[PDB]
This record gives C-alpha cells, sequence and structure tokens, in this order.
C-alpha cells in the first residue's frame, strides 16, 4: 500500500514494484560479492526479475559460481546447464543464499560447505 | 526528509569509483531516490555513471549511491573539471490524499563533483592564497591561477558585502562593484570538506616586476 | 559537511489545494484563495543553508507556462493552472534554462494559488507537481 505519482517520472513501468515495498528494479547493477563472507568480486551483476522477496534475482553463471570455489561436480542438475544459464542458486544448490543488500550494493551469498572445494 | 553526506564530491582521477552517502530520518516515509550527473552547464552527462540510478528508501536508513568514472581520460589532468551530481527525492502520498486536490513537490539536491588530477602540487588548502584582484569602476575580477575552482564567500570590498563567485581554475570571474564599496578587500573560500577558510586580505593583480 | 534534510509542512510535502469553485474567477489570471507552504533546511549549519539556490520546475501549462499545469483526463478541471508565488508575493518562474539565492533563513516560504487561464473556468480534478533544486555552495 504505496502510492508514488507516475506524473514524478518518464520507463515507469517498475513504479508498481516501488509500491509493492520492493527497493531495487531489475537491472545490471555494481556489486561488491560476498561468499560465505569471504570477498569474491566488484563487477556489474545482472539482475532479473524472479522469486526472491525482493522482486529480483542475479544472474550466476555456473564458471561464474566455480570461479568463486564452488564444486559443481557436487551440484546435482549443474552440470545439465548451459554455459551462460542463470543458475537456481537457492532451489539447485541445498540451503544456498543470495540477498542484495540495496543500501550497500552488497550481494551476500551462503553455499554449505558440502559443496564447496574442501580437504 | 532526505540528505546527502557531502556539499561537495572530490572525484581523484584513476579511482574506479567514488560514493556519496543519501540518508532519510523518517521511519514512516518511503522515497524513490533518483541520481544523475550534469556538466558544468546543468546538462546531463552520462560519462560519470551513479548508480543505482533509481531506488526506494523506507524509514532510517542509509543508502550508498556509487560514483563511476567513464570519462575515458578525456579531462584535462592540470586542472579540476566541474560537474554537477543530482539527487531528486520524491516521496509517497498518502491514498487518502488521492480524493484530494493536492499539490506534491520532489527535490532535487545538487552538489559540486570536482574531477581532480593526480599529482597536483599545490596542496588543496594553500589555494586560497593564491587569488588575486582586478578592479575596474564598477565591477571586481577574480583570478584564480590554481588548478582547483575557488568557492569564494564573505566577499567585502570595505564594508560592502558582494557576490559569492565561483571562480574556474587558471582563469577569472566578475562579481558586479558597487560605487560606495571600499578600498580593501577580504574573502573567504568553502573548502573541501564544505567548511570556510580563514579570512584573507585580497591582493591585487601587479605589472611584471612590481609591488 | 552534509547537505541539509528538506522537508515541507507536511510529511510528503503535498498541499491541499481546496476544491474548485467555478464562480470564483471571472477573468483570465484571477486567483484562488491562497494556499501557503514552507520549504525548511534542517540539521545543517549556516554555512551550507546560506545562499542556497533554489528553482522551480513542473509541467507548465499550455495556456499559460508560467503556471502549473493540472493535466487533462476524464474528471479533470480545465482553464485553471497553479501559481506558484515567493515570500514577496511574486510570481515565481518554472522551467527557466540551467537563477535565485536565499538567504538568512532556513525556511523558505511561498504559496500556491490556482490560475484561471481561462474566462470560463470548469470544476473537478485538480492535481498538481512541481520539484525545487537545491543548488549547494
Amino acid at each position: 500500500d504505496l502510492y508514488f505519482n507516475p506524473r514524478f517520472l518518464a520507463a515507469v513501468a517498475d513504479l508498481s514494484r516501488f509500491e509493492n515495498g520492493q527497493e531495487l528494479p531489475p537491472g545490471t547493477y555494481r556489486v561488491d560479492i560476498y561468499l560465505n563472507n569471504g570477498y569474491m568480486a566488484t563487477r556489474d551483476v545482472t539482475f532479473n526479475t524472479g522469486d526472491s522477496e525482493q522482486g529480483i534475482v542475479p544472474c550466476l553463471t555456473r564458471a561464474q559460481l566455480a570461479s568463486m570455489g564452488l564444486n559443481t561436480a557436487s551440484v546435482a542438475g549443474m552440470n545439465l546447464l548451459a554455459d551462460d544459464a542463470c543458475v537456481p542458486l537457492t532451489t539447485m544448490v541445498q540451503d544456498a543464499t543470495a540477498h542484495l543488500d540495496v543500501g550497500q550494493q552488497r550481494l551476500n551469498l551462503t553455499i554449505p560447505q558440502a559443496f564447496m572445494s574442501n580437504r | 526528509g532526505v540528505a546527502l553526506g557531502a556539499t561537495r564530491v572530490i572525484y581523484p582521477a584513476g579511482q574506479k569509483q567514488e560514493q556519496l552517502a543519501v540518508t532519510n530520518n523518517d521511519e514512516n516515509s518511503t522515497y524513490l531516490i533518483q541520481s544523475w550527473v550534469e556538466n558544468a552547464d546543468g546538462v546531463k552527462d552520462g560519462r560519470f555513471i551513479v548508480t543505482p540510478p533509481l531506488f526506494a528508501m523506507k524509514g532510517k536508513k542509509e543508502n550508498t549511491l556509487r560514483i563511476l568514472d567513464a570519462t575515458n581520460n578525456q579531462l584535462p589532468q592540470d586542472r579540476e573539471s566541474l560537474f554537477w551530481m543530482n539527487v531528486k527525492a520524491i516521496p509517497s502520498m498518502d491514498k487518502s490524499k488521492l480524493t484530494e486536490n493536492t499539490l506534491q513537490l520532489a527535490i532535487i539536491s545538487r552538489i559540486k563533483l570536482y574531477y581532480r588530477p593526480a599529482k597536483l602540487a599545490l596542496p588543496p588548502d594553500q589555494a586560497a592564497e593564491k587569488l588575486r584582484f582586478r578592479r575596474s569602476a564598477n565591477s571586481l575580477t577574480l583570478i584564480n591561477p590554481t588548478p582547483y575552482y575557488l568557492t569564494v564567500t564573505e566577499l567585502n570590498a570595505g564594508t560592502r558585502v558582494l557576490e559569492n563567485a565561483l571562480v574556474p581554475p587558471m582563469g577569472e570571474s566578475t562579481v558586479k562593484l558597487p560605487s560606495d564599496a571600499g578600498s580593501n578587500i577580504t574573502y573567504r573560500t568553502i573548502n573541501d570538506y564544505g567548511a570556510l577558510t580563514p579570512k584573507m586580505t585580497g591582493v591585487m593583480e601587479h605589472h611584471h616586476h612590481h609591488h | 559537511a552534509e547537505t541539509c534534510r528538506i522537508e515541507a509542512g507536511d510529511k510528503q510535502m503535498t498541499v491541499n489545494m481546496g476544491q474548485i469553485s467555478s464562480n470564483r474567477f471571472h477573468a483570465v489570471g484571477e486567483d484562488s484563495a491562497p494556499v501557503p507552504f514552507v520549504i525548511h533546511l534542517r540539521e545543517c549549519s549556516t554555512v551550507v543553508s546560506e545562499r542556497v539556490g533554489v528553482a522551480f520546475h513542473g509541467v507548465a501549462d499550455g495556456k499559460n507556462p508560467d503556471v502549473l499545469s493540472v493535466g487533462e483526463g476524464p474528471g479533470i478541471a480545465t482553464n485553471i493552472g497553479v501559481a506558484l508565488f515567493d515570500d514577496e508575493g511574486n510570481l515565481v518562474p518554472i522551467n527557466r534554462p540551467p537563477k535565485r539565492l536565499y538567504s538568512g533563513s532556513t525556511s523558505l516560504h511561498f504559496i500556491a494559488k490556482y490560475r484561471a487561464t481561462g474566462r470560463r473556468v470548469t470544476g473537478g480534478i485538480a492535481n498538481a507537481q512541481a520539484w525545487f533544486s537545491l543548488t549547494y555552495q
């Protein structure tokens, strides 16, 4: 229950998102990426509309996750994906989380150690 | 309501980004925040990328804007370049007010963005001293030989308070001089941290080899 | 130094303009009752708030580009716009090319009025939007 007057804008198609409590519309944002509280990288990440509470989800490829230490053979079905496919992280990787801290422009990822590179 | 974290931004040449805080102090309000850069003439210039360029913030909150240098090293590297950071705060409105004839306002806060090359020998806080003055029958010209934009304030000719002036690096600006303006000139400046530098005595422009 | 934190009389920067009565207006240029509003510059030193540049913008009216449009659509009033006035009682310019400096006070006082753009005003919905910029020294 929010109202923003659309005459203040104009791509005002993003207005309903804000009126429904969302912080950030889909787009490509410069973010600091963290995985299990370890700093990974600072780069542009594309955020598409998705099933998250935030209304948006980051597009992370198999290769980009492997570049963060993910042992991709340990993740069932991951090998079936295409190279450019946005990994459905929170459903494919058991117990994994992704959240964008919008105020800090910081993408916080978590992935259980069972799936990371160890021993 | 919304405030910004600083009244000017100094962008160091070579830095991948600079940042600027945006704050809201009211728990019971949501603002849309829309941000962009203009060149010196107040025209949009995308060569500084502001991100995220559109977002909502709810309640007592601080959000950080990223300012990215996308000028491809095309600006001068011996003097500052002036840009303007723009942050527009757009309030929500109570739905009850939809049944009322309403004027609603949004507010754009505008602050200087100075692109500052590397390796300037003159310390920023030594610049104000370098200013020089040229006087005509009805105007006063401020002469800035430094590589910094100087924001000159509390400018006085005798007891007569003059207009503030923004004096471009290695350049000049002119203000009006009332006919009753006294002789001794004094001035201050606004520094990198948005504070006043000390009151100084104006020194006049001089001829070669001369007092 | 932080910029000033900006608020109006109403938390959401709104002004209730009241209902339109066509009988109030018998000539182009005639005005409604004044509706004051105030822009507050809070939580900042005098160094920051002094000589701040203020400029107004909005969708200008077609018959009188010096006043705010109330738009067009079903139910919307016709032959009125919204005029803004400063603390000298003078009409505030809107949408001017990229000045006006304010000093001595951290409250900026203004008045809004409905202004007839035609001899024959019709009533109904009359909303307007404007934005002002605060340009810091």
